């Protein structure tokens, strides 16, 4: 499950 | 006008790099690109997967003048209904706390000696219609801590099982 729509791990 | 800003989580632009513990298992930075500038946040959404205590702490600030701060967040929370049979170990709230210190230590973190500010309760949930739709209700709530009396202060972020983005974190205080 995702926090907020279309985001991803940043780094 | 009279504000001084201590502390910009999206204005840093991804470069600020927050502490998590229990390290690579809970909080998460993350990017979403579907707009012309990229947004970042710190989420979790760990939520059917048993008990939950991920923390995340920020930089080290130091205070300057400041004696009173306020913090100001900007956050969604989605709706427990939308993950099926999770009425038990689902959460809608997260905590917030502070430490202050005259020195930066760094990686070492101890939550123990951290003081709860209080519990942040999302006024508007993002139900699943709205996530599905890419349409956020995004909150704003506003605490303040004094007086300080250190070089220095963290925050931190403590989630107990619940589904949230972090997308901004202000912290100033008032010339
Ligand atoms: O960029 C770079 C990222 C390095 C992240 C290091 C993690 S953060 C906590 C833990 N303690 C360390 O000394 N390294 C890891």
């Amino acid at each position: 499950w995702l926090a907020y729509p279309d985001s991803v791990p940043y780094s | 006008p009279g504000e001084v800003v201590l502390l910009d989580f999206a204005a840093a632009g991804g470069e600020l790099g927050w502490l998590t513990h229990p390290y690579g298992k809970g909080w998460d930075l993350m990017q979403n690109i579907m707009n012309d500038m990229p947004i970042y946040m710190y989420s979790v959404c760990n939520v059917m997967s048993g008990d939950q205590d991920n923390w995340l702490r920020t930089n080290w600030v130091y205070r300057g003048e400041a004696e009173r701060i306020f913090i100001e967040l900007k956050f969604t929370v989605r709706d427990c209904n939308s993950f099926p049979g999770g009425a038990s170990s689902c959460k809608e709230t997260f905590n917030l706390y502070y430490a202050e210190s005259d020195l930066d230590y760094g990686t070492n973190f101890q939550k123990r000696l951290f003081t709860k500010i209080d519990t942040i309760a999302p006024d508007e949930i993002t139900v699943s219609s709205d996530f599905e739709a890419r349409h956020v209700k995004l909150n704003v709530e506003e605490r303040s801590v004094g007086p300080l009396t250190r070089k220095g202060f963290y925050l931190a972020f403590q989630d107990i099982g619940a589904c949230v983005a972090l997308l901004s974190v202000r912290v100033y205080y008032k010339k």
